[PDB]
């Protein structure tokens, strides 16, 4: 895998490559990582496709019976239960997870939870097999509030040099953008992003 | 004892009515890393002989010295080096094939799976396989790695046995050929889009294409595949 | 770590008659789950009517083959031109064979031919060396589905004359060339459908005083 | 240390027109020992016939389970359970212990008494159903009885027939292993009438 | 395998089983599990087929060529030792031998020398070598004299591989009896268990946990 | 290694090599041995120009290669006691694999063989 | 095994090979890896095959249950979730390998499945041993808009490229079409391109070839 | 533990024992009766690992007794060996299973017959005319096929279990000091001193 | 090979022997020497691993009487003890050393004094008045500290070596099949026939 997310000045995207492997077979090549577990709080997933799933599904469960009696969740609240449970569970579990949301007083924010269960809260998070090649590239281009299109720009060029050095990363760049508008869902093909 | 380091993926092959093809990506793979990316792992002896090579690359650079040499140590003192007495692919082949069986006898492996594709002087294709083993087969079609268990299987709908080939054109068996390269980078995550092919025909010759492309791809379905089972959006 | 040893699978199979001698084997080459050729051989004619295959790990048969071939041109060579007997060879391959004891060809021998009275033989091989002439061998991986059915058509085990009591056997008798070559068919189309690396075809290759003649036939390729 | 080969054994099934053959070696060793040359592995549970290969406690064991099970069946359903049924039974039995599990590879053999249908069954140990129309094989020597049903075998063969087809597979399949043999045991069983016959068999 | 050799009033038996086997897998019935060094000199094979086939055989080569050196045969201490001191070489090296090396000579008269791969020499009276050397050793100690006739050392040798091929799974298919005097050694014949276990059974009364 | 051929043939078809060793046992003091009905005597001269001598010490004539047999000698006394070494080496060697002592002919045979050998052996007399 | 699925105009399709192994060795050569989960929802299983039918057997049985509790026909999505929560459960150890399809009143759905409690969506899928020699077929062949028709081409083509070129793969080809507004029909061996050539011989033995000890009549009354 | 024997004869079944107890390079004790006697008319013989053996013996005999006590009766041999057999079964996948081999010889009063049975830890039950559990059967076994007939007499069968003994301690590596005989019949069980 | 003894008395050297050679559950001989004489008033006993045993003792043989016949004269047996002892300290250190312990027991024809050395397959030598090789030094060292007098006679010191023989075959776990006895005195090697 190569997920990230990205703040930015109308709120936060969310940015994953579609291959799942078997060592060296791909057993997806149009996988989507990039999963929902509330209206406006998404997640990356990385790590076991397995796991992630399982615990994803829990989360989703877990926020929509707290929407059921306190309301909306926060993006730190969501992050929290993702971290609790991956905490609790560490010794059994492969999971990174970038946690993503977009509320009206917060804005944008992401929050990473890597292996031992930790949680970071930053400006954007690059995570996966594939973003060890990316540090250096993302760290040189990322600005804080930038735009819409330029943060399409940047995850999509930061996930072609992932995808193009990571033999794990490959397929389509899907992206899910969260704003105050809504819900938007973004995909982009080899042939474009490739020649880059 | 080795352990493989810098690695070649799949060479994919088969025989059509006049010659023979034979085809491998660009690729020199360290481990997950896609390392290097101008690697030409189909290398030519003489205007009749196409050796393909995959696995381990320092082994494979060894094995071009060694067929390079064997060129130049063919041409002493024959005057027919150039005609009759010019090295054939089944020449070639068992010497590579002599020089492998030794190696893992020595416990010493060319950490490799090699491919003999070519046309020799009567006119009949040749190819034939070895790997680090000292293992040698022939087939219709040949295939290493993930191309025996991709490739063969479409190149076997083709020339699925001996009677097949004289019914085969060399128009068909490169699009075949093709294809099984699009699949391989749809399905192998250590392959590379840019690849390179050779014809060895009997009337034509040797025909060496590089800087080859995967294309007509399909990844337009893609789009519309959300979630991982329940989810809509 | 490197293992110098593989798995090519495939199996064999001789029988000996009064005046003749065959030696069956699949064309079948494998490697785990992959088919690698349909048509590979592996029974050879190596002169002085002597067939030989050995078969198991492929890389192993084809060099012991290579040097027993090349040991029938020397024996020409330091010996006058002599035919080289049936129980010759198989003591030339025991030495063979043995030669590498600490470092073993991973293959199971046979060969066939006369023997120096005119009559089928057949002898077999284990990976270092032993050898044991017989009427009846099967080799390789359904040597044990092919084998227990010689035993019962080829030599008669088990079976006893009708209304005997079980006292008197069935005796014994050779076998017609026409007798042979079915039960060799049906040996190997029975372990084509119940081995996985057993198919795809059949070559036998028969040994009279005439010579060697082959014959050919299609197996499940499934 | 392998509980299917300790012990050692084999059973074979078979269907013919209007009839079905189980038959079993009688050995019961301890590895190289043999120990006992009456250990016979089918057992029956009315009119359906059950063969059980492998490790002897559990053949034992298992046997005792389904006769208490059949029994219970009976009292409650007011009649013989049939093949189908039971192979079922087994199946759910054996999967009960799917991560502590019995090492065996039992056979049901019978004929359903409404339909008059021949019917036949194999399992692994974890009660994987293997049905077939032609035979079935279980135990040590499977891959010798698997090469001589395949050749010798052929459809709607009279009982009087079939008796020689079964009993000469799983004689010469003995005889190429080492841990079965000892005695052999052929059951010939017709829709109301059921022959058991002992066979002769080479005693080493 | 079974093989045994005993020594007794009027030479030396000889008898051994004729079954081969690879796991479980009985690769073989018909086995040759005496080899003949030479018209005068047995040696029985136990342990790896290969191993004892090969060196035995070398063996008689050794013994030919010392008779030619010396015009006088070898004495089996002299021959057994030849293959002792040959495979001590080979000790660690994983050869697997155990065999009985028997002969009759002038100055030694019957003699038995058991001969292992890990180096063992050993001069005896009775020896039982294999997997079921135990089944062998019960039947000859039970019923074994200096003073037997050779018609029923013939038999106890007989009667002997024929109890380890009943009880061992890994001994049977048929035996092999020999019987060696100073003038060479006679073949008593081929005997199939299955034919000889049910005439042993009816004549003698034994065997009757077996069904008959 | 000293490789050079000293034993070689002349045009008159002679060793000239082997026959001045047979000089060298021709000026050695004499050696004579007689067999009986039922044993074998071995007599041997010593020259009487030395006085002064131990006889406790000085080697005796006759040598013992094993306990049934003995060796003497003619010619030169240092080529004596390397022949006596290897056949007494023999002697337990051959009682060590063939569990016998060796006979007579036997120990012969491999003393004589010995002599044959630098009789055409490179570097060597 | 190969198994595949693939999505067509108005519905589902899903295939199947009929070889079952143990080792080597054939034991089923026309099994039936197709399973009945609802009416209208069918499983292709793979792996360990007392897994795959246990596995799909208590989710289906639950899944009855569900139906009547509901009033309401089944969905896929709900056998997806019951199976991959009830595999997540046991980390792998239950080696089931499936491919779910089926319709509902939500549409027509096709999934993948694996041991450890993953799961995909697709167009096209294929698991099994022969699953590398099925997907090949599906993404050299495989377009956007399939009949009815061209599906099961497709879907057949795929297994029999399993059955061909894999070891682990073999005999017949099951399929079933799962069609919106239309009863699922189960076409048990669909395909049948492995049939067994005559014998060359009958073995049928002389009565009283086999010895006897004893006879005995058998009480199976009360 | 080692060496313990079986022999069925035509009035009664003869159960043979050895005496050793060793541990590490010294013999403890060279008289130790490696029986119970489960009822009058049944006795249990067994080898194995230390303490297990001798546990699972008592353990045996107490459940015996109760159930004679209970219904003022005796059980079957048959009936022994099957509950022996039961308790084995469930012991080989307890979390420490009894690592002990037995022999079961009783005299059946209903049918006026001796019973011998041999089941070893796994739970494995076989009636036998002869039996013996360890490296023992390797040599009696074949000893038995030969000597044993089925109408042999009391005195017959300790002659017969003489030669077993003779040929164990002549074959046998380890010093087992003798045997503990003892014989089941119509009249029950009761010790051959001088063996 | 298991028990080796030596008891070195006023005039003579006793060395006591197994008879047994056992493989796996089989022993395979009775009647056993494992003993060889190196000279005339030299006598080597040994133990250890199959094959080595032999191997050595006649190797040592075969130059000890090379050395006799080169020199006319007998080597003491502190002399020859000393060159068993360099040839086992060179063994330790190749590629596949001689798994072999021995005992040396010799008369001293210059001093008219018997004298016993004990060797273990490392090279470690030390000379005693009693010596023991494997398992049996701890039964017998502590018997022979209690009984054992340096001014015994030849009879005294076999009376001593029965009272050993009897704790071994009383307390050993395996049957070593009695002893073969030999004594070294100024006459030589000779046999006790009936022990
Ligand atoms: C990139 C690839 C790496 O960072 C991404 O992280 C993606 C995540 C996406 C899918 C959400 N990761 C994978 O694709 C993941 C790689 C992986 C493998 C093993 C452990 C962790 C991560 N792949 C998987 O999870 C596959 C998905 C299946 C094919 C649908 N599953 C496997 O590879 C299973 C995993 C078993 C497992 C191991 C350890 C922890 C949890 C689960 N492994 C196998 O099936 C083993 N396989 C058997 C056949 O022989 C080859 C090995
Ligand atoms: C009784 C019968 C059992 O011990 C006897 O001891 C006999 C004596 C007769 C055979 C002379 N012994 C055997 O039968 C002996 C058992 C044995 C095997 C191996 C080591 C020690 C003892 N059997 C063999 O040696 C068989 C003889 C064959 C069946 C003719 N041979 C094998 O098992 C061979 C080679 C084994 C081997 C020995 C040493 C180094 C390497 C290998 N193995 C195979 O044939 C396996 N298979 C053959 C087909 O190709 C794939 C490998
Ligand atoms: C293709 C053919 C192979 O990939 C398919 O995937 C099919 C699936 C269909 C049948 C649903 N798979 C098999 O046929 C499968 C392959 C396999 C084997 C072993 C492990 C995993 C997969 N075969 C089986 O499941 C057979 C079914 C038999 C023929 C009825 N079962 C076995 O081979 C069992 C394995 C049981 C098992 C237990 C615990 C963990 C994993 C598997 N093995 C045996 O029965 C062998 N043995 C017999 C002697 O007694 C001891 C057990
Ligand atoms: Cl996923
Ligand atoms: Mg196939
Ligand atoms: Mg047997």
């Amino acid at each position: 895998t190569s997920i990230m997310a990205v703040t930015f000045k109308d709120g936060v995207i969310l940015g994953a490559d579609s291959r799942t492997t078997t060592g060296a077979y791909i057993a997806n090549r149009v996988t989507d990582k990039l999963t929902r577990v509330h209206d406006k709080i998404w997640c990356c997933r990385s790590g076991s496709a397995a796991d992630t799933q399982a615990i994803a599904d829990i989360v989703q469960y877990h926020l929509e019976l707290y929407t059921s009696q306190y309301g909306t969740p926060s993006t730190e609240t969501a992050a929290s239960v993702f971290k609790e449970l991956c905490y609790e569970n560490k010794d059994n579990l492969t999971a990174g997870i970038i946690v993503a949301g977009y509320d009206d007083k917060n804005k944008g924010e992401v929050y990473t939870i890597p292996l031992g269960g930790s949680v970071h809260k930053l400006p954007y998070a690059i995570a996966g097999s594939g973003s060890t090649f990316i540090y250096g590239y993302c760290d040189k281009n990322f600005r804080e509030n930038m735009s819409k299109e330029e943060t399409v720009d940047f995850i999509k060029h930061s996930l072609s040099q992932a995808i193009k050095w990571d033999g794990s990363s490959g397929g389509v760049i899907r992206m899910v953008v969260l704003t105050a508008a809504g819900v938007e869902r973004l995909i982009f093909y080899p042939d474009e992003y490739e020649q880059l | 004892t080795q352990q493989p380091i810098v690695t070649g993926t799949s060479v994919i092959s088969m025989k059509y009515d006049n010659g023979v093809i034979i085809a491998a990506d660009n690729l020199g793979s360290y481990g997950s890393l896609l390392r290097f990316n101008g690697v030409e792992r189909l290398i030519p002896v003489g205007d009749n002989t196409v050796v393909g090579i995959s696995g381990d690359i320092s082994d494979m650079q060894h094995i071009e010295r060694l067929l390079k040499d064997l060129v130049t140590e063919n041409a002493y003192d024959n005057p027919l080096a150039d005609a009759e007495e010019a090295l054939e692919p089944s020449y070639i082949f068992e010497y590579l094939a002599t020089v492998m069986y030794q190696r893992r006898s020595k416990m010493n492996p060319l950490w490799n799976a090699i491919i003999v594709a070519g046309v020799q002087s009567n006119g009949d294709q040749f190819l034939r396989y070895v790997n680090l083993l000292g293992v040698t087969y022939s087939s219709p079609t040949l295939a290493t790695g993930f191309g025996a268990h991709m490739a063969n299987p479409l190149l076997r709908k083709v020339v699925d046995r001996e009677s097949d080939i004289p019914k085969t054109t060399v128009q068909v068996a490169e699009e075949a050929i093709v294809n099984a390269m699009r699949v391989l980078y749809y399905r192998d995550a250590r392959s590379s889009r840019n690849f390179s092919l050779a014809i060895i025909d009997k009337n034509t010759g040797l025909t060496f294409k590089k800087n080859l492309q995967v294309e007509n791809m399909k990844w337009d379905f893609a789009k519309d595949i959300k979630g991982y089972g329940t989810q809509k959006i | 770590q490197f293992n110098p040893y593989g798995d090519n699978g495939g199996t064999i199979l001789g029988i000996a008659g009064e005046d003749f001698a065959v030696l069956a084997g699949d064309t079948r080459n494998i490697t785990d789950y992959s088919i690698n050729s349909r048509y590979e051989p592996k029974v050879f004619d190596c002169g002085d009517n002597i067939v030989m295959s050995a078969n198991g790990f492929a890389a192993d048969g084809d060099a012991l083959v290579k040097r027993f071939k090349n040991s029938v041109k020397w024996y020409h060579f330091d010996h006058n031109d002599k035919k080289l007997s049936i129980n010759s060879a198989a003591r030339n391959i025991q030495h063979l064979l043995y030669g590498k004891r600490f470092f073993p060809y991973y293959v199971h021998t046979i060969i066939a031919g006369l023997d120096e009275d005119g009559k089928g033989a057949v002898y077999s091989f284990d990976p270092v060396g032993s050898y044991e002439r017989e009427q009846c061998r099967a080799g390789g991986a359904a040597a044990s589905l092919i084998m227990p059915f010689l035993d019962n058509q080829v030599n008669f085990k088990n079976q006893y004359e009708p209304g005997t009591n079980g006292k008197v056997k069935k005796p014994l008798k050779y076998l017609s060339v026409e007798e042979v070559i079915k039960l060799v068919r049906d040996s190997f189309t029975s372990a084509t459908e119940r081995h996985i690396q057993v198919g795809d075809g059949l070559e036998i290759l028969i040994v009279t005083k005439d010579g060697v003649r082959k014959e050919f036939y299609e197996l499940k390729r499934d | 240390s392998d509980p299917s080969s300790i012990n050692g054994g084999i059973v074979v099934a078979m269907t013919g027109k209007d009839c079905v053959a189980i038959a079993c070696d009688l050995r019961l060793g301890s590895q190289s020992l043999g120990v006992s040359n009456k250990f016979e592995k089918i057992f029956h549970y009315g009119h359906v016939f059950l063969g059980i290969t492998g490790l002897a406690t559990d053949v034992t064991t298992l046997n005792e389970m389904f006769r208490y099970k059949t029994n219970l069946y009976k009292l409650k359903e007011e009649r013989a359970i049939e093949p189908e049924t039971f192979t079922q039974l087994v199946s759910s039995s054996l999967y009960e212990r799917r991560f502590g599990p019995y090492f065996v590879g039992p056979v049901v053999a019978g004929i359903n008494s409404k339909s008059g249908k021949p019917f036949i069954a194999g399992f692994d140990l974890i009660g994987c159903i293997d049905e077939a129309k032609d035979f079935i094989v279980s135990g040590t020597a499977s891959d010798q009885l698997f090469g001589m049903c395949e050749s010798l075998y052929e459809p709607n063969l009279e009982p009087e027939d079939l008796f020689e087809t079964i009993s000469q597979a799983l004689l010469n399949a003995a005889d190429r292993d080492a841990l079965s043999g000892w005695g052999a045991v052929v059951y010939i069983i017709k829709k109301d009438e059921v022959v058991k016959r002992y066979l002769k068999m080479r005693q080493d | 395998t079974t093989t045994l050799a005993f020594r007794f009033q009027g030479g030396i038996i000889v008898a051994v089983d004729s079954r081969a086997t690879a796991g479980n897998w009985v690769a073989s019935q018909t086995v040759k599990a005496v080899i003949e060094i030479n018209p005068f000199l047995l040696g029985t094979m136990a342990g790896g087929a290969a191993d004892c086939q090969f060196w035995e055989t070398w063996l008689g080569s050794q013994c030919r060529l010392h008779e030619l050196r010396e015009k006088e045969r070898i004495s089996v201490a002299a021959a057994s030792k030849i293959l002792s001191n040959l495979v001590y070489q080979y000790k660690g090296a994983g050869l697997s031998m155990g065999t009985m090396i028997c002969g009759y000579t002038r100055k030694e008269g019957p003699t038995i020398y058991y001969v292992d791969s890990d180096g063992t020499r050993l001069k005896g009276d009775i020896f039982c070598v294999g997997s079921g050397q135990t089944f062998a050793y019960g039947v000859l100690d039970s019923n074994y004299k200096w003073d037997l006739s050779v018609e029923d050392a013939l038999y106890l040798g007989k009667r002997s591989i024929l109890a380890a091929a009943h009880r061992d799974a890994y001994s049977g298919g048929s035996v092999n009896l020999y019987h060696v005097t100073e003038d060479g050694w006679i073949y008593h014949g081929n005997h199939d268990v299955g034919e000889l276990f049910w005439k042993v059974k009816e004549e003698e009364g034994s065997f009757n946990n077996v069904i008959g | 290694g000293y490789d050079r051929a000293l034993s070689i043939f002349s045009p008159d078809g002679h060793i000239f090599q082997v026959e001045y060793a047979l000089e060298a046992v021709k000026r050695g003091t004499c050696a004579v041995g007689v067999k009986g009905k039922n044993c074998v005597v071995l007599g041997c001269e010593r020259r009487s120009t030395l006085k002064l001598q131990d006889t406790r010490i000085t080697p005796s004539k006759v040598s013992k290669i094993d306990s049934h047999v003995v060796l003497s000698f003619s010619g030169l006394n240092a080529d004596s006691r390397i022949l006596i070494e290897k056949a007494r080496v023999e002697a337990q060697s051959h009682r060590l694999t063939l569990e016998d002592p060796v006979t007579v002919e036997y120990l012969t045979r491999y003393v004589a063989g010995v002599q044959q050998r630098y009789t055409q052996s490179g570097g060597v007399r | 095994t190969t198994i595949v699925g693939v999505k067509f105009n108005n519905g589902v399709v899903i295939a199947a090979d009929t070889r079952s192994t143990q080792g080597p060795i054939v034991a089923d050569k026309n099994c039936a890896k197709l399973h009945r989960i609802s009416p209208k929802i069918w499983c292709a299983g793979a792996g360990t095959a007392a897994d795959t039918e246990a596995v799909t057997q208590l989710i289906g049985s639950n899944i009855e249950l569900h139906s009547l509790y509901t009033s309401r026909e089944p969905r896929v999505v709900s056998a997806l979730q019951m199976l991959k929560q009830h595999l997540f459960k046991y980390q792998g150890h239950i080696g089931a390998y499936l491919i779910v399809a089926g319709v509902d009143p939500t549409g027509s759905h096709l999934f993948s499945i694996h041991a450890h409690g993953s799961t995909d969506v697709g167009y096209y899928l294929s698991l099994g041993s022969g699953s590398l020699a099925a997907m090949a077929v599906l993404e050299s062949h495989w377009k956007q808009d399939l009949t009815k028709e061209e599906a099961i081409k497709l879907a057949s083509d795929a297994i029999q490229a399993g059955i061909w070129n894999d070891l682990g793969s073999g005999s017949n080809v099951d399929v079933c079409v799962m069609e919106i507004g239309k009863d699922a029909e189960y076409l048990r061996n669909y395909l049948t391109p492995n049939v067994r050539e005559e014998k060359q011989k009958s073995y049928k033995f002389p009565r009283g070839t086999t010895a006897v000890l004893k006879e005995s009549i058998v009480n199976i009354c009360d | 533990m080692d060496i313990i024997l079986g022999i069925r004869v035509q009035d009664s079944v003869i159960l043979a024992s050895s005496k050793a107890v060793t541990r590490g390079i010294s013999v403890l004790k060279d008289s130790d009766d490696k029986t119970r006697q489960l009822s009058p008319h049944t006795l249990m013989s067994f080898a194995g690992e230390a303490g297990d053996t001798v546990q699972f013996a008592e353990y045996i005999q107490a459940n015996i007794q109760l159930y004679s006590i209970r219904e003022d009766y005796e059980l079957s041999p048959q009936a022994v060996s099957s509950f022996v057999r039961q308790e084995l079964a469930k012991s080989i996948r307890s979390r420490r299973p009894y690592q002990v081999n037995v022999l079961i010889g009783g005299y059946d009063k209903k049918k006026n017959k001796p019973e011998l049975y041999q089941i070893d830890y796994l739970g494995t039950k076989v009636e036998l005319p002869y039996g013996a559990h360890g490296y023992s059967g390797f040599y009696t076994f074949s000893l038995l096929d030969h000597h044993y007939r089925p109408d042999m007499t009391t005195e017959e069968g300790l002659d017969l279990l003489k030669l077993c003994v003779q040929e164990l301690e002549k074959r046998m590596p380890m010093d087992f000091k003798g045997v503990i005989v003892k014989i089941v019949d119509k009249d029950g069980i009761r010790q051959v001193d001088d063996f």
